[PDB]
């Protein structure tokens, strides 16, 4: 996933950060608002290797007031890499406008 | 209990309502029935351009029949029948002098006489949003996505507080209640009978030219006014209402109405100025 849209019909989205294992061990997750978390699902350290998270929102009341979009950075202290995934939050009363 | 001993109070009114009852249902039926009329002449005054006659007209009536003016015309049908029977609570026989200046301020500080200004300041708060979405593009909402926001980071559709918009809806309140404290000021809920008795048809064919020239130039002194108001105010409502629903400002491509080189836009004044015309003269055709 190159970027994330989380609403009413998609609460939670599972992205993978491939890479090699050692990067993958030492991998952290940092979220620019509190209102969004990922945790790690699964980790595969067999070819081709990656980390499966599930993103999802906390609170779906901040995510009521307009559309909040916030970046999720995983990160790798081992290498210094970081990669920052766009993740847009539109919690909607939907109907016609 | 307790549903006993006061019948006159019901013989008393009853009289009344054989008597002025189907009057007051066939003024609330002609109220509306005008209400078309009004509408009309509102568009073709909005939609007006100098060179394209022809499309000015097509384009008019392209409106006219259209789901929305529907919907907002039965809107301002029921804000018309709801000012027509607040002239049934407020009518007098004997007009309401006041014999001091004190006397005058104890009468625009009455609490019915307070309640009718809160709830005209509302129906032309109403009137002007109709109005507002009736003359479409820049007027038409109180909420637009931010203008320019290219800068790639977060797609996240940010939205800003439509000061236009927030300026009609704030001069409907405004000259909703600057028509009721008129109407107690003026004393113009007073009933002087006439001298001379004339057929309805005749009897407002010559009051509703002299309402038209009326509606024009007191809406011209309401706008001034207002004008005159916001560039002293405007900013309370506005920091307000965008702090209230978290909304920006797009201090980029739109110059704020706290500025004299945006409050004197010809063309906010000209549709503002014709929404008060709309709203004046409906609202006195109802009382004529």
């Amino acid at each position: 996933q190159a970027e994330i849209l989380l609403s009413n019909h998609y609460t939670s989205s599972e992205i993978r950060v491939f890479g090699a294992p050692e990067v993958l061990e030492n991998l952290e997750v940092k979220s620019g608002s509190p209102a969004v978390l990922a945790f790690a699902k699964e980790k595969s350290f067999g070819w081709p290797s990656f980390i499966t998270y599930t993103v999802g929102v906390l609170d779906p009341a901040a995510g009521s007031q307009g559309p909040l979009s916030t970046t999720l950075t995983f990160s790798s202290p081992v290498t210094n890499q970081a990669i920052a995934i766009p993740v847009t939050v539109a919690f909607v009363v939907d109907r016609r406008g | 209990a307790t549903a006993v001993s006061r019948p006159c109070a019901g013989r008393s009114r009853d009289i009344l309502w054989r008597v002025l009852g189907w009057r007051i249902v066939a003024s609330i039926v002609w109220s509306v029935l005008f209400l078309p009329i009004c509408t009309t002449v509102f568009i073709i005054f909005s939609r007006i351009d100098l060179f394209h006659p022809i499309q000015w007209l097509s384009d008019s009536f392209s409106d006219l029949y259209s789901s929305y003016v529907i919907f907002y015309f039965l809107l301002l049908s029921v804000v018309i029948i709801i000012i027509s029977i607040f002239n049934v609570e407020f009518y007098a026989v004997v007009p309401s002098i006041p014999c001091s200046r004190l006397a005058l301020i104890g009468k625009i500080i009455h609490p019915q006489q307070l309640m009718h200004s809160f709830i005209h300041a509302a129906m032309g708060m109403v009137m002007a949003w109709c109005a507002a979405v009736i003359t479409q593009g820049q007027y038409s909402f109180l909420v637009v996505p931010c203008t320019g926001t290219n800068s790639f980071g977060s797609p996240a559709a940010q939205t800003c507080l439509n000061e236009y918009h927030l300026f009609f809806l704030l001069t409907g309140a405004f000259m909703g209640y600057s028509y009721s404290l008129l109407y107690f000021v003026n004393n113009m809920n007073y009933l002087p009978f006439p001298i001379i008795q004339q057929y309805k048809f005749l009897r407002f064919r010559r009051s509703l030219l002299l309402l038209v020239k009326h509606s024009c130039v007191e809406s011209l002194f309401l706008v001034r006014n207002f004008c005159i108001l916001y560039y002293f105010l405007g900013y309370i409502p506005k920091a307000w209402i965008s702090t209230a629903m978290n909304l920006h400002i797009d201090e980029q491509v739109h110059r704020p109405l706290d500025t004299v080189s945006g409050l004197l836009n010809l063309s906010l004044l000209y549709h503002v100025w014709l929404c008060g015309v709309f709203l004046l003269t409906t609202w006195y055709v109802s009382w004529i």
